[PDB]
DNA sequence: AAAAAAAAA
């Protein structure tokens, strides 16, 4: 069947350090702790973590003959699962809200409330945890002087080219630079489908991950397990859960392509909060995971190995330069009565607009 | 059966009788190790073996790899992946990288004999035989990734799986297909989920190559074969260049065997694994006493003059069309600044002139010994072609840009016939790329600036069949005057008729014809030759065999050969660029106002552009002395060029 | 998408 290899990585020590790290962490006490309870009041978002805080944490607990592996190489080598076992930790400490909410306008908690007060009533189903979590994860890469602060070679960033990724880098954490030419609208896209079961007790949900779905043609209800049919299940577009999606593509820069050559390019997909976060012709430096997509969407029967690659967004530096619409600041403000004070103007301006023409 | 084992230990004799390997192979694990962890470049796992040293050993083992590769191959990277991993010492590994599994794929140089083919010579019976084919590169595919081996994680059992997949053409012998079906269940049911990062991806891609041109028979087309090639040298080369791709030649595919054929009349597929490539070049490395040569040579105080007249010797006349094209071969510096964005850094030649007086073999000439250089033809070009193209790709079904004619000579020179005779339309390309040396294509969909820094030189005829002295020179030539301002230097050449003259050209042209190739009887026509013996190629200072290069003698001043003069334009092109001072300054800026302040007859008018010409003509020969700042002699030549080309002696 | 032939302005 399947042959079996050993690996130097065991997840457990793995997400206790995680464990440990979001609960002890001091930079207002822990900041893991308040950003937290921030999300528990409806009032965070999204989450962002710094690999660079981990780095320091370890480096400075090392001191300690106590830890034995290092857990940003981990992150490095593989990241999703890192994601998912994140997402699991936080959900397991999520804090108290110490803020009032306004409770009436969450529409899938007052269904999942009443939908709740009619299973448990007659004493239920285990709701999976990504129905109900409303946070977002992001990471944000390492700093080049945080790496020069140890001996460790712990660098990543470096802003790889398109064409410089080869496939030996699938499934670790890049950072890629180019402009931005093609950004697609905003269309919005499933994570947990649910079905409506026709009044016949609990509403079977679904989840599916992959770019292609299939729907349901009969629910596991008592009375439709039945050995006759009890109303056919509908898809509710109220109980089940989306998010934001869209994707864009980047080409090489023209600096960085050798001679005799066309530039390449790579398509980018992007989800949550960070939508809408890049324009067209612009200069960026994004980092995030790139992944496989498997080529059975185009349905030709071949390429049996051969695969599409695609790169999923964690965080985006804008770069390039802000126009600001002149937005009144008061260093300009000195600047302009620095100019009033330069007296006649306009011969200066004229004089400074093109030296190289005489 | 023990047939493997039999190969693999007989090999692993031969790579213990030979030492030169075992020193490489520790070179590049200590480099390795050395990039590994001290404050990019990584050595790929390839080594290459020389087949005349295994044929000194053993001629079975020879024989059967030059024979049936599929048998023989794989024991022997079998072997060398042994002993590599008995060499190596690597005490503390990590984790993803342990796993990579490189078998150490090799390559392979020396004598092939009958296996040196070209792709029309491929027939059925050299099928499943190790080759090597000569030809040039005509259109490449996308580097897309291919899965080899997934890694299957379950939490329950902690244990990790793998799976490995195998396609026909990722190995040389033929084995159950398997298909790309993930498994995500156990046997026992647990949920599996696939991890990246610790699966194995390398890179695929698709070229093809053809025979070359010259080389094909009497009225018929040239005909291409299809290499593929993945892992390493995934993207070295690019079209049009000369290749010489060693690799297996077998069949693939059922072919219609099966049901699915309509016709009895279906062939089957063949495609070639390539092993290596190397670059031909019809070499392109200097020596120590090379470099003593070249210094040498140039302490001399008349190297331009030689270096001109060194070029094209049947060439009659045309001396300062000779020192031109030489400034041009290795022209001045590109200047860029943060504000003045980019100033041009060649020189372009025009040549106008009556029927008949040498301009097409000169550029043909300047085609030949040229590092890199397209040749094209005005009346059998389209601008739209000439520049960027939109095809389909077969595999992938998406459209991609091809590089247009001057894309591909990016960085080198491009010559053109029958520059007025082109039509008008496809002219604005030029004035598209001349003026910035930038093509931007914006069409179906694709946004993308190109870069394509090359010169241009160009030969036209008068719109009369000849050139008319008494006229305008402007209505002499058909082009408009927008692309003649940008061209530096305006060369006219007619055959004043002249006894004394005719008397000359006339001897020297039938001493020309007079000439027997070496080694060769004159009773019987020219004849096609092979290829070199070995299909892979590769005291000091005291001989000058072809450092003088006066290979006959018929006049006082010295010559130089050909390839010695690549040499040198090629050292001179990267070892040196120049500076400028104000003495030469000061020649420059007075010579340009007495030359604008004249006031007579002039072939074209000047501007600011002409300055900067001389500045450029200035820095290039600056380059061809070896020298890191300019002289004053190197404006005064400059001037006296110009003067030359614009006035006349 | 790009090359090449034909009738009308
Ligand atoms: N100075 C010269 N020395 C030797 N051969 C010469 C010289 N001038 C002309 N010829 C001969 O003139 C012939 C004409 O060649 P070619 O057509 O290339 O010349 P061209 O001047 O470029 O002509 P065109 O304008 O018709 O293209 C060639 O065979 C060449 O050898
Ligand atoms: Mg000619
Ligand atoms: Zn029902």
């Amino acid at each position: 069947a399947l042959p079996s290899i050993q690996l130097p990585v065991d997840y457990n020590n793995l997400f206790n350090e995680i464990t440990d790290f979001l609960v002890t962490f001091k930079q207002k006490g822990p900041k893991y702790m308040a950003m937290l309870q921030k999300v528990a009041n409806r009032e965070l978002n999204s989450v962002i973590i710094d690999l660079d805080d981990i780095l320091q944490y370890q480096n400075e607990k090392f001191l300690q003959g106590t830890q034995a592996d290092d857990l940003v190489s981990a992150i490095q080598q593989n990241a999703n699962h890192f994601t998912e076992l994140f997402c699991r930790a936080i959900d397991n400490n999520m804090p108290l809200p110490t803020k009032e909410i306004d409770y009436k306008d969450d529409v899938l908690d007052v269904i999942l409330n009443q939908r709740r007060l009619r299973n448990e009533r007659m004493l239920t189903e285990l709701f999976p945890p990504n129905l109900t979590r409303r946070y977002f994860l992001y990471f944000k890469p390492l700093s080049q002087n945080c790496a020069r602060r140890y001996r460790k070679k712990a660098i990543s960033s470096k802003p790889l080219s398109v064409r410089q990724i080869k496939g030996d880098f699938l499934g670790q954490l890049i950072t890629v630079r180019g402009i931005i030419t093609r950004v697609s609208d905003v269309k919005p896209a499933v994570e947990v489908i649910a079905y409506t079961c026709d009044q016949c007790g609990y509403e079977v949900f679904q989840e599916v991950n992959s770019r292609t779905f299939t729907p349901l043609s009969e629910c596991t209800s008592e009375e439709c397990s039945q050995n006759q049919t009890k109303g056919q299940l509908f898809m509710s577009t109220r109980a089940s859960k989306f998010s934001a999606f869209q994707e864009c593509k980047i080409q090489e820069l023209s600096q960085q392509v050798p001679v005799g050559h066309i530039p390449r390019s790579l398509n980018i997909h992007v989800n949550g909060t960070l939508v809408r976060s890049l324009s067209p012709g612009d200069i960026v430096d994004v980092t995030g995971i790139f992944l496989p997509a498997p080529y059975t969407g185009f349905k030709a029967l071949k390429a049996g190995l051969l695969t599409e690659t695609y790169l999923e967004a964690q965080f985006v530096r804008q770069h390039k330069k802000k126009f600001a619409s002149f937005s009144l600041t008061s260093d300009v403000e000195e600047r302009v009565m620095e100019l009033i004070t330069s007296g006649d103007v306009y011969n200066r301006l004229a004089k400074s607009i093109a030296p190289e023409i005489y | 059966d023990a047939v493997f084992g039999d190969r693999v230990r007989r090999f692993q004799e031969f790579l213990d009788t030979f030492t030169s390997y075992r020193d490489s192979v520790r070179s590049i694990q200590v480099y390795n190790s050395n990039n590994a962890a001290n404050y990019l470049n990584i050595l790929p796992h390839r080594i290459i073996i020389s087949l005349d040293d295994l044929r000194e050993f053993d001629r079975s083992f020879w024989s059967g790899i030059l024979v049936e590769p599929a048998y023989f191959i794989p024991p022997a990277e079998k072997a060398l992946t042994d002993l590599a991993d008995s060499m190596d010492d690597v005490p503390h590994p990590n984790a993803s990288a342990v796993s990579s599994r490189h078998p150490w794929k090799l390559s392979f140089k020396g004598s092939f004999g009958a296996h040196a083919l070209s792709p029309r010579t491929l027939t059925a019976q050299h099928l499943n035989k190790l080759v090597s084919v000569e030809g040039i590169v005509t259109k490449t595919s996308l580097v897309r990734p291919k899965l080899i081996r997934s890694v299957h994680y379950a939490a329950k059992t902690g244990r990790f799986h793998y799976r490995d997949y195998t396609d026909a053409t990722t190995t040389l012998t033929t084995r159950i297909p398997t298909p790309a079906i993930y498994p995500t269940e156990d046997t026992e049911g647990n949920k599996l989920t696939t991890e990246y990062g610790y699966s194995t991806f390398i890179d695929h891609q698709r070229i093809t190559v053809q025979e070359m041109p010259e080389m094909a028979p009497a009225g018929q087309l040239p005909r291409s074969i299809d290499v593929i090639l993945d892992d390493d040298l995934v993207d070295k080369t690019k079209p049009g260049d000369r290749v010489n791709v060693v690799g297996v030649f077998k069949s693939l595919g059922a072919g219609g065997m099966n049901q699915s054929n309509s016709n009895t009349l279906i062939g089957f597929k063949t495609l070639i694994l390539g092993n290596t490539v190397y670059p031909l070049h019809a070499r392109q490395m200097l020596t120590d006493f090379d470099i003593r040569n070249i210094n040498k040579l140039s302490k001399k105080k008349d190297i331009f003059d030689i270096l001109s007249q060194s070029l094209a010797p049947s060439i009659y006349g045309h001396d300062h069309i000779k020192k031109a094209i030489l400034l041009m071969l290795m022209g001045g510096v590109e200047k860029n600044l943060e504000n003045g964005s980019h100033l041009r850094g060649d020189i372009n030649i025009l040549m106008v002139g009556d029927p008949s007086t040498a301009k097409s073999q000169l550029l043909r000439f300047v085609l030949n010994t040229a590092s890199l250089a397209i040749a094209t033809t005005g009346r059998g070009s389209s601008g739209v072609g000439l520049t960027a193209a939109v095809t389909t790709d077969r595999e992938t079904g998406e459209r991609r840009l091809e590089a247009g004619a001057m894309v591909l000579a990016d960085r080198g020179v491009v010559c053109i016939d029958e520059f007025d005779k082109m039509t008008d339309v496809d002219r604005v390309a030029i004035h598209e790329v001349m003026e910035q040396q930038t093509v931007t294509i914006a069409k179906a969909g694709i946004h993308t600036t190109l870069n394509a820094r090359c010169s241009v030189i160009a030969a036209a005829n008068p719109v009369f069949g000849q050139y008319d002295v008494n006229r305008d020179p402007h209505q002499n030539i058909a082009l408009p005057d927008s692309l003649l301002s940008r061209f530096d230097l305006l060369f006219v050449v007619t055959d004043d008729i002249n006894e004394i003259r005719d008397r000359s050209i006339s001897e020297h042209v039938l001493r020309t014809h007079r000439y027997l190739p070496p080694g060769y009887l004159e009773g019987e026509p020219v004849r096609e030759r092979l290829n070199l013996s070995l299909a892979v190629g590769e005291q000091a200072g005291a001989k000058l065999a072809k450092n003088k290069g006066n290979y006959n003698g018929t006049e006082i001043p010295k010559l130089v050969t050909i390839p010695f003069l690549r040499k040198y334009v090629q050292y001179a092109k990267e070892r040196v660029i120049p500076q400028l001072t104000q003495e030469a300054i000061n020649v420059i800026v007075k010579n340009y106002t007495d030359l604008r302040n004249d006031d007579n007859t002039k072939k074209s008018p000047i501007t600011a552009r002409t300055l900067e010409t001389l500045i450029r003509l200035a820095t290039a020969h600056a380059k061809v002395r070896l020298s890191k700042t300019v002289n004053k002699v190197d404006a005064k030549v400059a001037a006296n060029l110009l003067r030359f080309a614009l006035l006349g002696e």
